[PDB]
């Protein structure tokens, strides 16, 4: 049985502050 | 001379006759600040050495036939396993509490609550409750990224809907950590490079409820980083937690260092982080600001626990020192005013904590 993988949390910090 | 923390050596394990070859991750467990168990080999049958942390000078030694031993975090209740055979015993009443035999061998386990031991096998993670079915419920299957890893930790959020397994392995002359964060509600994992982690409950100002925070540290190829991300759906009426990602400082002579332990103080909203070479770091949970760093130990502190009487972290190193660090409750706001020069954090520390 394989585990179902996906994107739970975003680890990226943004390179622009769009406010 | 003002320090925002306070240090304590509780006990030295060589004073109790523990040989340092069994002071390691495989043989010494400390599921809370009340007990330490060590498996030994006096003669050819095994022994377990149970140390009461409130009477440290009178340890007891019972013979065992188990490959692991973990005391309950709050009572003198021991869980012992021999491959697939699992058993839980009441020590003082000499009473067997439950038993189960599995189909795959349990390679790693840990109490995640007062009633629940989480069981890890080679391909799945189970939860074995004391007050429940007596068959362990399967939570999730283990990801391919954690295969052939030494499993080092398992932690959950407070309501057990967010689960996290942690293993480490050696890739390209580096101790690379591989984590599997699992959500029970959506039934989906996420493979994450991380070294040490803990969940936390944080109330924001202007919020009626608490937010469930996931906190993890990592030393990857882009340096050391600490992330504080809210998991789960935020309740309506509460603002979402703004996502934090700050750097974890390592000195230039410690490029073979990496995080090994994390406890979070829920009273003071402070992340404690211990590295392999003995360095403790203190971060604020809300903003990620590194409050304090110091090398507290010369050997690797390999198992930690919350220290509830001081709301800190307690640990054992390979030498056998039982050491604790907590926030000095009188000094941490007079440290951030003068030494750290962060006045906006120091009085926002005062309203929610002091």
């Amino acid at each position: 049985p394989s585990p179902v993988v996906g994107q739970l949390i975003d680890l990226s910090s943004p390179l622009i502050q769009l406010s | 001379q003002i320090l925002p923390i306070r240090f304590q050596e509780h006990l030295q394990l060589q004073n109790l006759g523990i040989n340092p070859a069994n002071i390691g991750f495989s043989t010494l467990t400390m599921e809370s600040d009340k007990f330490i168990c060590i498996r030994e080999k006096v003669g050819e049958q095994a022994q377990v050495v149970i140390i009461d942390m409130n009477d440290p000078s009178n340890p007891i030694r019972r013979p065992i036939s188990a490959d692991s031993a973990i005391m309950n975090p709050a009572s003198k209740v021991i869980a012992l396993k021999a491959g697939k055979t699992l058993q839980i015993f009441n020590i003082e009443m000499k009473s067997k509490m439950k038993a189960h035999t599995m189909t795959d061998d349990v390679t790693f386990w840990k109490w995640i609550s007062l009633n629940t031991v989480a069981l890890v096998t080679d391909n799945a993670v189970y939860h074995w409750s004391m007050e429940g079915e007596s068959q362990p419920v399967k939570m999730f299957d283990r990801h391919s990224s954690l295969a052939g890893c030494q499993i080092i930790n398992y932690r959950t959020d407070a309501k057990q809907k967010w689960l996290l397994l942690t293993g480490i392995s050696a890739q390209q002359n580096r101790v690379v950590g591989a984590m599997q964060l699992y959500s029970v509600d959506r039934k989906v994992s996420q493979p994450i490079e991380g070294h040490a982690a803990s969940f936390a409950q944080f109330k924001m100002e202007g919020n009626a409820e608490e937010s469930t925070l996931f906190c993890f540290a990592v030393r990857g190829q882009a340096g050391g980083k600490l992330h504080i991300i809210e998991v789960g759906t935020p309740p309506t009426g509460n603002q979402p937690f703004p996502k934090k990602a700050v750097d974890v400082f390592f000195p230039p002579e410690a490029q073979n260092d990496f995080p090994v332990a994390m406890q979070i103080s829920e009273k003071h909203d402070v992340v404690f982080l211990i590295t392999k070479y003995g360095y403790i770091h203190l971060y604020d949970l809300e903003t990620g600001t590194c409050i304090y760093m110091n090398r507290i130990s010369g050997e690797t502190i390999f198992v930690t626990a919350p220290h509830e009487a001081t709301a800190g972290i307690i640990g054992v190193n390979r030498k056998g020192q039982v050491l604790s660090v907590c926030v000095e409750e009188e000094n941490i706001i007079p440290y951030i005013t003068n030494v750290l020069q962060n006045p906006d954090l120091a009085l926002r520390m005062a309203v929610r904590n002091n």
